[PDB]
């Protein structure tokens, strides 16, 4: 009977985690947790969520290989 | 052997005043091209070694050669020692016994005769990876001769250090390559694959919030590397092939290996078991799942065993591993029509171990050998004797993780 808007985020379990870990350091992130692959998150934080990961797969990878 | 003969031809070019390095691998003859060497100068020759098996071997080819027993061909050992002679002479030493600072037990005196007699003329020193290190250093500054000889396997080490060599001992004269040498003679084909396994969401949390070498314990006890290794022990068990299961880490070393219900052999056990594993590993066919640490990998590198498992590691020592695994490649050689050596490296996603070994497969890119990613081979879902794929199990085996890292 109540609807609200979010944004719907589906992705394996590592990356939710790691999303629920965004949402511990910046807070304002995660709206709801769905179950164990999709989550409910601010709009208006998507890219920066979706940049975001970018850096912590960037930072956990590393792999110079030089 | 082709490839000796190509490395005599340089001692047969100029003759006087060389030195260099000849990289030949462990199934190859090197000790026989240094008995080729030691009959073309004829001079007291020594060889330096890290362990006596190496010396006994070495003494053998002095036997396939000739004389032994004879006041001319010396042994020199922290057990006893032999008389030498001069215009002649074939001795190994150990580096620990000749380096020492102050600890003395009236054998120092024996090591100094040989050296301060300047009876030499030849020098022999295996595997020359090793020598960065001050101790190498220090008896190279107590050694001099009119010819040198380095005959090693491998060089790769990040130490920034392997270049010194060319002005230490020598640069580097022969590099065999493992490919044409695998074309000359079967020395079992390189099948470099890693396993993806999935990681589950407590270990992964737990995971990130432990780091060092404690993370290293929630990396290696995943559930998933359980369940997969045993579903290539029991592929490997159906192709009909023995296992070799390698682990930098002890701890690990004994959970796979009593969970498993299946020798080991690590640090601190007895010789006597240890020669038991070994005849119970070639005698018995019942055993063909070995879970071997690095003292039984350097100690001694068996012939059999097609199947090499990896699980534990550590950071930076890829090239070892690198290196022992191609100790047990290069082990196995008889000339087989099929001849399929495979390596796993059962790695678990979002882990910091794997981009290590991402370096480790680049040092095995380096020498040629073939590598393929592996994520799953279908059949590990038909298996019902897996362990630690029931929550129940998956989560009494988190508190067992949790109570290890109560315990470091």
């Amino acid at each position: 009977a109540r609807a609200r808007k979010g944004a719907l985020v589906q992705c394996d379990p590592s990356i939710k985690a790691l999303i629920l870990q965004i949402d511990a350091k910046m807070s304002d992130i995660v709206l709801e947790e769905l179950d164990d692959t999709h989550l409910l998150v601010n709009p208006s934080k998507v890219e920066f969520v979706k940049h975001e990961l970018n850096r912590l797969l960037s930072k956990n990878i590393y792999n110079p290989m030089d | 052997r082709p490839y000796q003969e190509k490395s005599l031809s340089k001692m047969f070019g100029n003759g006087r005043a060389r030195s260099g390095i000849i990289v030949l691998p462990c199934g190859a003859g090197k000790t026989l091209v240094g008995i080729t060497a030691a009959c073309t100068i004829k001079k007291s020759v020594i060889v330096l070694c890290t362990s006596s098996v190496s010396v006994m071997q070495w003494r053998q080819q002095f036997l396939x050669x000739x004389x032994x027993x004879x006041x001319x061909x010396x042994x020199x050992x922290x057990x006893x020692x032999x008389x030498x002679x001069x215009x002649x002479x074939l001795v190994v030493s150990t580096y620990s016994m000749v380096a020492n600072x102050x600890x003395x037990x009236x054998x120092x005196x024996x090591x100094x005769x040989x050296x301060x007699x300047x009876x030499w003329g030849f020098i022999i020193l295996d595997e020359v990876h090793v020598v960065p290190a001050a101790m190498f250093r220090r008896v190279v500054s107590t050694i001099a001769a009119h010819a040198k000889l380095g005959l090693t396997a491998t060089l790769v080490r990040e130490d920034d250090k392997i270049g010194d060599l060319n002005f230490l001992i020598g640069p580097k004269l022969y590099e065999a390559n493992w490919m044409e040498l695998s074309q000359k003679g079967h020395i079992a084909n390189v099948q470099c694959a890693e396993v993806w396994c999935p990681m589950t969401a407590e270990f992964y949390q737990e995971y990130l919030r432990e780091t060092a070498r404690k993370r290293m314990l929630l990396y290696i006890m995943n559930p998933t590397k359980f369940q997969a290794c045993q579903f290539l022990i029991q592929y490997h068990e159906r192709r009909g092939d023995k296992i070799i299961v390698f682990s930098d880490n002890v701890y690990a070393l004994q959970e796979y290996a009593l969970k498993m219900g299946k020798p080991f052999i690590y640090g601190s056990t007895p010789q006597q078991e240890r020669m038991n594993i070994l005849q119970n590993f070639q005698y018995n066919d019942q055993i063909n799942t070995i879970f071997l640490s690095k003292v039984g990998d350097t100690s001694i590198d068996l012939p059999e065993a097609t199947c090499l498992i990896q699980i534990s590691s550590h950071y930076g020592s890829r090239r070892q591993e690198a290196q022992r695994l191609g100790r047990i490649l290069r082990a196995k050689r008889r000339n087989d029509e099929g001849f399929n050596a495979f390596f796993y490296s059962l790695v678990s996603k979002d882990t910091q171990e794997m981009y290590y070994s991402t370096k480790r497969q680049a040092f095995l890119v380096d020498q040629g050998y073939a590598f393929k990613v592996i994520t799953h081979l279908h059949g590990m879902e038909n298996i019902p004797n897996l362990a630690y794929a029931s929550p129940r199990e998956r989560r009494e085996l988190l508190q067992e993780v949790l109570l290890k890292n109560e315990e470091a």
